[PDB]
């Protein structure tokens, strides 16, 4: 019942954000263009970073190492909650799609 | 815009459970402050279950512990209260809060528990 956004175009592009964070580990061409998003950004997930741990064949207590602000390979197994983004995405990135 | 609309809330027999929903519209729960509040009329309203921003933690009055749980739904946007184990002293009107700066609340629910 609960919505973030009340635009539809927001509330949407929302959903496909959160859409391909499930396509996220079935896909290694959608993971790539979404940890550039989260580098060049500088966020992780939707909201927040703790979004990724709803997110199946996501190992526990790992994100992707684009959310870590030094972006090193396997920064993200075992991650440090001080060592990564935990603002998320989608209000930076699509916030020109408000009303 | 920050709305907060509490529900869920009836009436249960003692050591029964219920459950509470604050389906909250105009920002991500994800990254909120958020904690449920109770005030029976007579008494002064108390706060009893809390969840912090992002991987912060969750916190609980001493008169729930292990039996009330905060939760955290994303899909929804919404903050539940899982009332387990209900005592006639938790008969109330369960409000939820947000702080974000300032605070903001709603309506509240009824919750009454007999015997």
């Amino acid at each position: 019942s609960g919505y973030v956004f009340r635009d539809k175009v927001m509330s949407e592009f929302n959903n496909n954000f959160r859409q391909q964070m499930e396509n996220y580990p079935k896909n290694s061409h959608t993971a790539s263009i979404l940890d550039r998003m989260q580098a060049d950004f500088k966020c992780c997930g939707a909201a927040s970073y703790t979004d990724w741990e709803k997110i199946p064949s996501m190992s526990k207590n790992r994100v992707p190492d684009s959310c870590c602000i030094s972006v090193t390979v396997g920064c993200g197994i075992n991650f440090n909650e001080k060592a990564i983004h935990k603002e998320g995405c989608v209000e930076k990135i699509g916030g020109w799609l408000r009303k | 815009q920050v709305q907060l609309v509490e529900s869920g809330g009836g009436l249960v027999q003692a050591g029964g459970s219920l459950r509470l929903s604050c389906a909250a519209s105009g920002f991500p729960v994800a990254s909120g402050n958020m904690a449920w509040y109770r005030q029976a009329p007579g008494k002064e309203r108390e706060w009893v279950a809390a969840i912090k921003s992002h991987g912060y933690g969750t916190k609980y009055a001493d008169s729930v512990k292990g039996r009330f749980t905060i939760s955290r739904d994303n899909a929804k946007n919404t903050v539940y209260l899982q009332m387990n184990s209900l005592k006639p002293e938790d008969t109330a009107v369960y409000y939820c809060y947000v702080y974000v700066g300032w605070l903001y609340w709603g309506q509240g629910t009824q919750v009454t528990v007999s015997a």
